[PDB]
């Protein structure tokens, strides 16, 4: 959850150089990002997730 | 093959896919001061994790008509983290280096750079009997720039690409650790430069140890549809650092 | 190196020179039904030469603005040779698969596809309480097509690229056997998908086993002089096929 | 020194073929030249070099 | 890999970085005449350094519409150094060869050549009952040229690309040592042709031993911005040369 006592880090991507591209090629491109976990990843307490937002039953 | 090279130093890792090689100075790998060459007697501080890591300097552009760059390198890292702090609070400093220069270009581009690491590059002034200011030999991570003509400014370094500042023949400037970033094969250039000096441990503000010179020989020639802005990014990392003589802050 | 890959299945051979790898499902290679899992009792027919071979489906084009495709795959091979006949005349069918997707582009093109083989991809309808027709979930080898906006047609599948039809988050759709046809390195993509089902031998008309989804993430961007029409060709081949319960023709 | 009794050789570079370059690339390029010595190179007599041209002292 | 090939013969070295292979004739490497096949009795001169070396012939251009070239090859080296002198002063000559053909092009070019070394390529005349002059079958290092249409000149070789001069089917002309310079992969082509003849030592002026034929199949097609002039350079080198019967100069 969002709190103040435990903050993690701030990913920030930066141009080390620019993008040098030759002629008759488009200028702009697309970078993708993936995410996963390493060998020592863990979770501890169960709860309900804040994404379930229902009102009544599903008849 | 041996085009993919990785370098891990502390908490910063450079991975390149079109490198050339690693030029290890004059064959000698960086090392701490063995006590056959010991001069001072108090215990030095060797941080080894918060110091031996890659620090990124400023990035400069390379148009069709650019002439060169030079960085003094015990001075351009004056204010880059705890290397900068442990430069300030001490009196004698000894460290190796590891230069890496990023510069990329597509296959429809051409050109060639030259990355030479000249020790003790004492430069001549523009006028004959004028005192150079400190803010023209170096500007920290802000790069200086050669001028291809006969430069005639006041309190300024003699900017001429056909003299390399020292008055040497710039074609003969390849006796030092040099690599060629020809843009058709290579993505970067790596120079591992050990600490060459006549004294075992020297100060890091009064003395400019060496000068990294990037001088383009083959100009950045390309078509009328390609991307104009092709930057040059330089990132170095000290090695085997140690610091002698802790004192109060400042330099004067 | 391991970029040149050949696959021989029966009397049809795919040779590619810029492949990536072969993703073998969830590690399990296709196999016939061992008799620890045997349910029915009559002898099945295993053709193994006239069935385990590459069948080519229809080819679709990929412009700058195309959104996606999906094929149901026990149904798109309804009328492809003796796999189609032995689908029709029997009652229970068990087979693995081997997906291969051809799509080529030059070095001055860019873009990236995503080839995911989702089991049991039960899709939601466009309207909330409407019955989907059979000719919109599949059309045989004729490919369906996603729509990038909020599709609101009648008797139609909910076409939205940011939901993948099932209402899942389409970025999280990579848990399955997936490969990335990034057009800068790869010529094709190969998925060897074993038969995952809760029953050992199932029918091949009532049940849609899985759905091959090609969804472009990086759009086909290119210059003003290159070739516009860049097709996408898909060719699969069943593996370890067997058929139980021969009966009279038809399906009703 | 320049003399007549000992002459060496005449380097001359020649197009074996031309330069075939595809479209949207510049036509002209740059060749560089390097020079060095092999394993059996030697020098024999010292002298002063003809490059030192001074007039007075450097006060 | 085996794309980088070097050939050292005497005092001339060819280094290529995108070669294909070396086709060694019909398997037989060049050799001096062993004395089981000896006919004449006086001692022959084997220079082996001033003869077995690469001699460069004239360079010809390849436009979009060029049709072919042919060189006779005991005659095109009539006046190339001491091979030419030792051709003139003797009466019988025996030598192998080593063909190398330079032709380079960028990646945005396409086209394909065909380098066939045909022994005893006796050519038909343009008219039916006309005597060919000596200056049309060969011109020394000056290359002759095929004409794609039905050539009908006087005292001229029958120039037709679909007959290869001899009246053979030019598609069937690949039984000989042949290589394909397809411009997408290859920089050159190498043919090591041994000396095939019905007599052990033959004269080198009366007899035309063979004909090197370069005939383009895929025409030099390229964009509207690339470099038009793409030359073709041919450089051969005799092997295992020897010369019998020294006499006064000339030929008549």
């Amino acid at each position: 959850s969002k709190d103040i006592y435990t903050d993690a880090g701030f990913i920030t991507c930066w141009y080390q150089t620019s993008i040098v591209v030759p002629a008759e090629v488009q200028n702009q491109s697309v970078i993708l990002c993936f995410v996963s976990a390493c060998n020592d990843f863990s979770v501890r307490l169960l709860r309900d997730s804040p994404f379930v937002r229902q009102t009544a039953f599903y008849q | 093959s041996d085009r993919v090279r990785s370098i891990t130093l502390g908490n910063s890792t450079i991975t390149t896919q079109e490198s050339a090689n690693v030029v290890v100075g004059y064959g000698v790998w960086p090392d701490y001061l063995s006590d056959e060459e010991a001069t001072a007697e108090d215990q030095p501080t060797q941080p080894d994790v918060a110091t031996c890591r890659f620090y990124t300097l400023d990035s400069v552009s390379w148009m069709k008509e650019s002439q060169g760059w030079w960085w003094k390198f015990p001075d351009a890292l004056r204010d880059m983290g705890l290397f900068g702090q442990n430069m300030q609070y001490h009196y004698l400093g000894r460290s190796g280096y590891t230069i890496h220069v990023q510069c990329n270009a597509s296959k429809f581009h051409q050109g060639c750079l030259l990355v030479v690491c000249v020790p003790e590059a004492e430069m001549g002034a523009a006028n004959i009997n004028e005192k150079i200011n400190r803010e023209h030999l170096s500007n920290g991570e802000v790069a200086n720039t050669f001028s291809g003509t006969k430069s005639s400014n006041t309190n300024d370094v003699q900017q001429a690409v056909f003299n390399a500042g020292m008055g040497v023949a710039v074609g003969n400037l390849t006796i030092f650790p040099h690599q060629w970033i020809n843009l058709r094969t290579n993505n970067c250039a790596t120079i591992v430069m050990p600490y060459i000096n006549s004294v075992p441990m020297d100060n890091m503000f009064r003395h400019y140890n060496f000068t990294l010179m990037i001088i383009p020989f083959a100009k950045l020639d390309y078509a009328a549809g390609s991307s104009t802005y092709i930057p040059i990014t330089v990132t170095v990392a000290p090695m085997c650092a140690e610091y002698n003589g802790l004192r109060l802050a400042g330099h004067q």
